[PDB]
């Protein structure tokens, strides 16, 4: 499964997903930013 | 009582015991279960110096001292101030000189610091330092190159942990910040490698495209089109018989010659290390083929039905 | 002075207003941890324990 | 950062009219009777939108919406 991680500017997946070392394809930023879960939660109006 | 490891359940054999660190209890959850002289490990809790000056430490009753580069510590320092009696009777030498402690070692540490230093003249992270570091500690306890020139085992742990990282510095500029020979590095660096039973990576030309491209100022786009003209030319095996280094050096030209930036053969040299005659043929020998190793997408300058000869 | 429940140093405060969002304010507190290579024989990494 | 929906004080419903009153004031510099005409009666509803600062003007022209 992925671990996304959106980068910095770029504004695209940088999609690694395992050990290697993080830096965006293409993009030469080397901060990354992990996505927002695809899992539910959710808040009261009050 | 020495039957433990965690193990002291009346009733029946001990599964888990688990620490509530917020009770300050040992809990075994399949019974009840306190069992506990509760430590949540006493490097948190001596840890009491806070609101009152931190910054100075009064608390601080443990030096760090940094062991694991070393082996044996010894002794604590003194030193002159309170303006005296303190002896020297009749000469003048205030109480006592202080005294050496780890001499068999000085030169281990002595080479700790020529290794941050030869390491900060080429701005290298903390991170290959401290792999050199590891790997001069394991070479010098083995004691199987205690012969050979300390500076230059110094020198090659840098080069060996610069490569294990994988972004290998070239011999020639790890002899720039050294007083040790290419030569005697490079007999050093297959010695230690014997030393160790280990081996390496096999160096690429991506691995050195980057820092050249960069150093010379050139656009993005270019540094990319002169890995893509490496990489190509590699894959076309059109340079069988010569070095990644140099295969580099003449894609750069290729490509700044092929954009409006145009770097000299000199300023390349004087980058890449190598000699200009080196390039030269290199070049003479990928040109045959240059349509076919630049990318479709590369915006073009000068065509190569106009790129010079040289 | 009312009911008393400001004597001395405190206040009566409106709670609708604060409901409506009076005052209400944003807590940012950021952790932050390295993964220390630390030398000969240990290595901390950043993992699933 | 951006008007409330709805006064603190009392409840009536304020987000609406701070669109309203931009135009007036480009119209008119008449801030009394800018604040009448959109009905802003008593102070507290008024010290409201009197005493905003819209912040997320400021805030929106960074580039990077997008982290
Ligand atoms: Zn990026
Ligand atoms: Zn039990
Ligand atoms: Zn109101």
């Amino acid at each position: 499964q992925p671990m996304i991680y959106i980068c910095g500017e770029c504004h695209t997946e940088n999609e690694i997903k395992s050990r290697d070392p993080i830096r965006c394809r293409e993009c030469g930023y080397r901060i990354m930013y992990k996505k927002r879960t695809k899992r539910l939660v959710v808040f009261d109006a009050r | 009582l020495d039957a433990l490891p965690r193990v002291t359940c009346p009733n029946h054999p001990d599964a888990i015991l688990v620490e509530d660190y917020r009770a300050g209890d040992m809990i075994c959850p399949e019974c009840g279960l306190v069992v506990g002289d509760r430590v949540i490990d006493v490097g948190s809790e001596w840890r009491t110096f806070s609101n009152d000056k931190a910054t100075k430490d009064p608390s601080r009753v443990g030096d760090s001292q940094n062991p694991l580069l070393s082996d044996g510590d010894l002794s604590t320092m003194i030193g002159k101030g309170t303006g005296a009696a303190s002896f020297d009777e009749f000469g003048n030498s205030k109480y006592q000189n202080r005294r050496t402690m780890s001499s068999s070692d000085r030169a281990m540490m002595n080479a700790f610091k020529e290794i941050t230093t030869m390491a900060d003249r080429i701005n290298l992270p903390r991170n290959i330092v401290d792999r050199t570091n590891n790997l001069f500690k394991q070479v010098y306890e083995q004691k199987s190159l205690k012969g050979r020139a300390n500076d230059a085992i110094a020198s090659a742990c840098l080069y060996i942990a610069c490569r294990q990282e994988g972004v290998p510095r070239t011999f020639k500029e790890i002899c720039a910040v050294s007083r040790i020979s290419k030569k005697e590095i490079g007999r050093c660096f297959k010695l230690i490698l014997k030393a160790l039973e280990t081996s390496v990576d096999l160096i690429t030309t991506g691995d050195f495209m980057s820092r050249f491209c960069s150093n010379l100022c050139l656009p993005k786009q270019v540094q990319m089109a002169a890995t893509h003209i490496a990489r190509k030319a590699v894959e076309l095996d059109l340079v069988p018989g010569r070095s990644p280094i140099s295969v580099a050096a003449a894609a750069i030209y290729m490509a700044s010659q092929a954009s409006a930036e145009k770097r000299t053969q000199k300023e390349i040299g004087d980058i890449a290390g190598v000699a200009d005659v080196t390039i030269r043929q290199s070049y003479r020998l990928i040109y045959p083929r240059a349509p076919d190793l630049f990318p479709t997408d590369f915006k073009f300058d000068t065509p190569v039905d106009k790129l010079p000869q040289l | 002075s009312y009911t008393g429940y400001n004597q001395e140093d405190s206040v009566i405060m409106n709670r609708s207003a604060v409901d409506r969002g009076f005052f209400r304010s944003v807590f940012y507190r950021s952790y932050k941890e390295q993964e220390s290579k630390k030398g000969f024989d240990q290595e901390e990494v950043f993992e699933k324990p | 950062m951006i008007i409330p929906v709805r006064c603190f004080t009392c409840g009536k419903i304020v987000g609406n009219k701070w669109e309203a009153y931009l135009g007036l004031l480009q119209a008119e510099y008449t801030e009394g009777d800018a604040l009448d005409a959109l009905g802003l009666k008593r102070y507290c509803c008024r010290r409201m939108l009197l005493a905003h600062v819209d912040l997320i003007e400021k805030l929106l022209n960074y580039a990077p919406l997008e982290k």
